[PDB]
């Protein structure tokens, strides 16, 4: 059984060898943060990848904040079935979802809403945090400023809201933009916060998908998920 | 097999009370969570309401909010829409879908181009 | 009679304890993987095994001996008292490693990810082992511990006031400043969620309760178990004068801290379901 | 136009269950009831495979039953001797995500797919002894969700845009495409003599599909839910395939219907992944909660249950000798079970 | 124009279905008790294994 013996040698220095290569790519691994980014399609999504650079079913961005290494996927030659495949999204580090906010005419605001539900209502993305970003600040502040509003008539609530006092204005906009603006951002809110047993968050953001600072909101964003996870950990929250 | 049929609609003044019924063959009923979806004309898809497994939690759209009713009989297999007060942005093709999978909140694929587990739909015009 | 048949009940219940939650959470760590992959788990594993150490090697024989009312191995007693401490102190360096490990995860998450290797956890276990080695063995052997003109040993001064520095003195000064920035980090995360919670309940303190509830126990179990017998061990010294039965329970209590250790930090979601499998 | 072919579809669909309640004199079960049951089936894990990063959605037999392969969310694709715990290769993935794996009968191929719709062929045989990409499949609009080896020429893969195609590894160009779904076909499992194969789609129907013809012989209606996978009965008659409402049901092609419904009343989770024995007395069914159900296929009742998992079980894979069983799921483990 | 082409392959499709041979379930259920039967003993799964002829032990 020399034989024997020497195939066993010999399959065991491949096992070594590929241990050894596992192990490098497993501290790769672990030191990266994957990221989903989920979009609309009027939404501006190839805009903040194109910014987050700066046929194919998947697009893979390679970004480093801090020397902490991003990998983000975009989905792009796939079908509008989605429940299938978003599974396979849950082991990420976080979910970047962006809504496109209006105010052929459809109610844009409702699917993502919708769409955020089933995200967060999800059997096995309920681990998972999702980061969203309120794309098209610029054209809501224009269209509220004209006078015509889709908001309003498509939401009864809307038109009895108040501000909330822990919201922060800035001093260009507009009160009314500002309303709208935190009243989208709060419907998130109601459906994150009643769905979710505090096991993950949404973390909202205001862009104009024309943004510098949007890939430090994410890394900031990442690092606060990554510190509520150990908080999770350690049983505190 | 898994079919769903629509009963009513047609021509209906604005203001006018129209009640559609949906029919479920080929699933258990209350295992799953139910929504009706409407297309307008040369217009997307968009989701109208849902009533869940129990029945106890209901969500709408704002659009549609305090004026359609749904309710959802276990027993009778069927799925009931009030409709009353109608708008003439209110016509629509109205389509019954049911979520893909029991027990589960979310419903991923409801609104999409191509969705095999909702019914034909039937049309709904609302003329002044 | 009845008392010390009494004591000898609480004692032999102590250490019963103190075998089973220990020898419990070793068990559960060295036959379940998910539990031994996490490199966080492994200082627990270190503190386990510390306290393991002290149930096997240190109560038993205080107990027999409070029992009898004498020290009958009287060789032992010297080696005894270097286990004592070598025990105690690596359970204390333990604990002071896993408060840190928990600020450098919460403050520094990503660099956390990156840094603490398996190998930086190894590190730092060797560390905390070292300095429990090198501050009992070496001044124990070479008599340095006892003051200078049965198993009653009178701590010198210097020797005192070292060993307390570096065994509780520094671990708590690290474990109260650790813990308050972990408590000021989670007040904010704290604050954050609940004012979004506020801005979603507006368009329609039980959180900040558990977090000081969680820090409390630890810091309150930990700091009521060690600090009164530190403080009379250093006191002790320079008066000769506190009595030995009280200095005793205080010694029991330093120990009971070791048997309640598996309660404080194994109660995990994964350590619940394998304790629940093993006992099961 | 629209209201005749619907009104003549419906016309047609009754025929067909008119015929198939016809052809349905006595149930499988009633059958049955005069058979030996098989009792509990103590399976114990033999091996467990260590070294998977992330999720193992699939994985896939050998002939010789000596290797298997694993595909991962990580970006590598581990083939494992099964005996000795080794890692025979590992193959770093152009995409991270991939979905499916497949093993070629000879053994020299090893062909994954995932969300980047792009079929990757590694050769196994290559002079220099480092895994190298054959050849890499483009051209499917929907995710690459299965595929399996009719031999080293031909591949046949399934993909997300409700289409299941049949490639010539030589060329590079699909043999046949098959376009009779309204749903995302899940997975789609070979029969043995690899005239025809059965595929499983989110529109609540399993396809028999001829390999030459192109077009689907029979459509199988009896799911609630999404079929999430499919498997074969080893003489290629029958098919069991796996859904999300908690039911595996068999589907006999000669009879054109589901001969039977395996479900349980606590069982409410989705059935990820369904396989069978050399025999094909047990249906191995994989879940969502946790554990695996070996269910007596004459029966109807769970023979077995497998609980080792620490998260869902993606895959559940048998040997052709049916010597043991191996289990992915998503906690990064491989567990072997062996009755 | 999908609506009518996709409703006319449907049509075609379940046209080609419905004009099949079809076997009693029976006689179907039977063959495949038959093919278990016969296949019994061949099974590892089915029938426990000694070690000796375990590769996995
Ligand atoms: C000096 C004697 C008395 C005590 C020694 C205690 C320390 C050094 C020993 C006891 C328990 C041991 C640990 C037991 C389990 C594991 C998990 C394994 O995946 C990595 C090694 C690791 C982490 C060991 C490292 C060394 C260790 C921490
Ligand atoms: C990890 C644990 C189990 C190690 C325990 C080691 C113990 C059992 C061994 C190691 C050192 C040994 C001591 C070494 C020296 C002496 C002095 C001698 O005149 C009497 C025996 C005595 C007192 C030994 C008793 C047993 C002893 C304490
Ligand atoms: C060093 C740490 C990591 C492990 C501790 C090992 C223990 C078991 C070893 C190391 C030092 C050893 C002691 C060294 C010196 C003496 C003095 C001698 O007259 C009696 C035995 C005695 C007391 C030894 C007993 C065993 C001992 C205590
Ligand atoms: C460095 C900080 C964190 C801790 C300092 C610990 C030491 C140095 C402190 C804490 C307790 C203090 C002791 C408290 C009480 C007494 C009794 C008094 O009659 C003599 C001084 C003496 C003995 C103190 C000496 C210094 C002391 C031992
Ligand atoms: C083990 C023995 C010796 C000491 C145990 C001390 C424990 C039981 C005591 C000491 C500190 C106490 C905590 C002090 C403060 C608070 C905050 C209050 O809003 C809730 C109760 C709570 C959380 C107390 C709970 C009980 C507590 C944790
Ligand atoms: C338990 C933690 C939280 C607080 C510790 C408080 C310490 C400083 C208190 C509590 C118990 C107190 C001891 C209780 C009893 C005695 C016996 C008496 O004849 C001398 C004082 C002495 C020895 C006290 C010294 C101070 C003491 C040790
Ligand atoms: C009075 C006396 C004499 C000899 C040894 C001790 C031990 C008591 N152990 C129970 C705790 C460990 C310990 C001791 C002494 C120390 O200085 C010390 O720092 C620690 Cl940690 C006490
Ligand atoms: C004074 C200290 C005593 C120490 C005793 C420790 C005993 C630990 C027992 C653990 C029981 C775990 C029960 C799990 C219950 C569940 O969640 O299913
Ligand atoms: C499981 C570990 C148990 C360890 C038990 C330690 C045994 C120590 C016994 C010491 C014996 C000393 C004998 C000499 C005493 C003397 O000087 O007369
Ligand atoms: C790492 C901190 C350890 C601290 C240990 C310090 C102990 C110093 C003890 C000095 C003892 C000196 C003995 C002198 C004997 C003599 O009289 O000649
Ligand atoms: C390695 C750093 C440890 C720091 C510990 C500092 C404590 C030093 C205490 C010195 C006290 C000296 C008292 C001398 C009394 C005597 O003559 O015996
Ligand atoms: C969860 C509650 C924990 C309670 C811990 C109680 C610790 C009891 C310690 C008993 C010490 C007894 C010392 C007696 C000495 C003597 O003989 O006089």
């Amino acid at each position: 059984t020399e034989d024997q013996r020497n195939e066993e040698k010999a399959q065991r220095e491949a096992n070594k060898k590929i241990e050894k290569q596992l192990q490098k790519d497993k501290q790769v691994y672990r030191a990266t943060h994957r990221l989903l980014l989920l979009g609309a399609g009027e939404s501006g999504k190839s805009t903040i990848v194109k910014q987050m650079r700066i046929t194919s079913g998947i697009f893979e961005t390679k970004f480093q904040v801090d020397k902490v290494n991003f990998h983000m996927f975009d989905v792009g030659a796939q079908r509008d079935e989605r429940r299938k495949w978003i599974q396979c999204f849950n082991d990420v580090t976080a979910i970047i979802f962006v809504v496109a906010s209006s105010s052929n005419q459809t109610n844009r605001l409702q699917e993502a809403l919708n769409l955020f539900k089933s995200i967060w209502n999800n059997r096995w993305l309920r681990t998972i945090s999702v980061i969203l970003f309120l794309n098209k600040q610029d054209l809501l502040a224009e269209k509220v400023l004209a006078g015509k509003s889709k908001i309003e008539d498509y939401f009864p609530e809307f038109a009895r809201y108040t501000t909330p006092e822990d919201a922060t204005p800035e001093p260009g906009e507009d009160p009314r933009v500002t309303r709208a603006k935190y009243f989208i951002r709060d419907e998130f809110l109601r459906i994150s916060t009643a769905s979710g047993d505090g096991r993950h968050y949404c973390y909202p953001h205001f862009t104009c998908s024309v943004d510098t600072e949007n890939i430090r909101r994410v890394f900031n964003d990442c690092r606060d998920i990554i510190q509520r996870m150990h908080l999770r950990q350690y049983e505190l929250l | 097999q898994v079919q769903l049929q629509e009963s009513g609609g047609g021509l209906v003044q604005p203001g006018g009370s129209l009640r559609l019924s949906c029919a479920a063959s080929g699933f258990t009923f209350s295992n799953y969570k139910m929504n009706w979806v409407r297309q307008a004309p040369g217009k997307g898809l968009e989701w109208v309401s849902d009533i869940s497994q129990s029945g106890a939690s209901i969500s709408y759209t704002g659009s549609v909010k305090g004026r359609f009713t749904i309710s959802r009989d276990n027993a009778k297999n069927t799925l009931y829409l009030q409709m009353n007060s109608l708008k003439p942005e209110d016509t629509a093709v109205y389509y019954c879908a049911r979520c893909p999978a029991p027990f589960t909140r979310d419903c991923f694929d409801v609104t999409s181009t191509t969705y095999a587990y909702r019914g034909q739909g039937t049309q709904v015009t609302v003329s002044s | 009679f009845s008392v010390r048949i009494l004591t000898a009940c609480f004692l032999s219940l102590l250490i019963l304890s103190t075998l089973l939650g220990n020898t419990l959470v070793c068990a559960a760590v060295i036959r379940f993987r998910h539990l031994r992959s996490k490199v966080t788990n492994f200082f627990v594993i270190s503190l386990a095994v510390s306290d393991l150490l002290v149930a096997v090697l240190v109560m038993p024989w205080k107990a027999v001996a409070e029992i009898a009312g004498f020290w009958p191995f009287g060789s032992f007693c010297n080696i005894w008292v270097a286990f004592d401490i070598m025990c105690s102190t690596a359970s204390i360096l333990n604990l002071c490693v896993i408060s840190v490990d928990r600020y450098w995860a919460i403050s520094s998450p990503f660099r956390y990810e990156r840094k603490m290797t398996p190998k930086a956890a190894f590190i730092l276990i060797s560390v905390a082992w070292t300095l429990s080695v090198l501050i009992s063995f070496i001044p124990v052997q070479l008599s340095w511990h006892k003051a200078k003109p049965n198993c009653d040993s009178s701590l010198s001064r210097t020797y005192a006031i070292s060993s307390s520095v570096i065994s509780f003195y520094i671990p708590v000064a690290i474990m109260i400043v650790t813990y308050t920035r972990i408590y000021r980090i989670a007040q904010k995360q704290i604050r954050r969620i609940a004012a979004l919670e506020r801005a979603a309940v507006h368009a329609k303190f039980k959180r900040e309760t558990k977090v000081l509830k969680t820090l409390s126990v630890i810091m309150g179990v930990f700091v009521c178990c060690w600090l009164p017998f530190f403080i009379l061990n250093c006191i002790l010294p320079f008066c000769g004068c506190i009595d030995s039965n009280t200095f005793d329970v205080f010694v029991w209590f330093g120990w009971a801290n070791s048997s309640l250790n598996p309660i404080i930090y194994a109660f995990n979601a994964d350590f619940r379901k394998a304790f629940s499998t093993l006992l099961g | 136009e629209l209201d005749q072919l619907r009104q003549e579809a419906e016309q047609l669909k009754n025929q067909i269950r008119d015929a198939r309640k016809a052809c349905a004199d006595a149930t499988l079960s009633q059958i049955t009831n005069n058979i030996d049951p098989v009792g509990r089936i103590q399976m114990r894990t033999r091996r467990t495979l260590r070294g998977h990063l992330a999720k193992i959605y699939a994985m896939h037999w050998g002939t010789d039953s000596r290797l298997l392969v694993s595909a991962s969310q990580d970006g590598k694709l581990i083939i494992w001797d099964s005996y000795t715990t080794n890692k025979v290769h590992a193959i770093p993935l152009r995409s991270s995500w991939v979905m499916t794996c497949a093993y070629a009968p000879s053994g020299n191929y090893v062909a994954c797919g995932g969300l980047d719709n792009i079929c990757s062929i590694y050769n196994l045989k290559t002079r220099e002894g480092n895994v190298r990409v054959s050849r890499e499949l483009a051209g499917h609009t929907g995710y690459l969700s299965c595929c399996r080896f009719l031999d080293d020429n031909q591949i046949v893969t399934s993909s997300g845009d409700t289409t299941c195609a049949l490639w010539d590894i030589e060329t590079g160009q699909q043999t046949t495409t098959f376009t009779g779904h309204t749903g995302d076909v899940m997975s789609l499992s070979l029969a043995p003599d690899t005239r025809l194969f059965v595929s499983g789609a989110c529109d609540a129907s399993a396809k028999l599909w001829d390999v030459r013809e192109g077009m689907c012989r029979q459509t199988f209606t009896g799911h609630e839910s999404d079929i999430n996978a499919i498997c074969f009965f080893p003489n290629g008659n029958a098919f069991a395939t796996g859904s999300d409402d908690a039911t595996c049901r068999l589907f006999d092609l000669r009879a054109d219907q589901e001969l039977m419904t395996y479900s349980h009343d606590n069982i409410i989770c989705g059935i990820t992944s369904v396989s069978f024995s050399k025999s094909g007395r047990l249906l191995l069914a994989g879940y969502d909660d946790f554990n695996c159900n070996v269910w007596d296929a004459l029966k109807a009742d769970r023979a077995g249950v497998l609980a080792g998992h620490d998260n869902r079980v993606s895959c559940l894979g048998v040997t052709d000798d049916g010597m043991a069983v191996a289990t992915g799921s998503w906690d990064s483990f491989l567990k072997i079970w062996n009755g | 124009t999908a609506s009518i082409a996709q409703a006319r392959k449907l049509v075609e499709q379940l046209k080609m279905e419905a004009n099949i041979d079809r076997i009693k379930v029976s006689k179907a259920a039977a063959d495949l008790m038959a093919y278990c039967e016969a296949h019994a003993k061949e099974d590892p799964l089915l029938t426990p294994v000694p070690a000796s002829e375990n590769p996995f032990r």
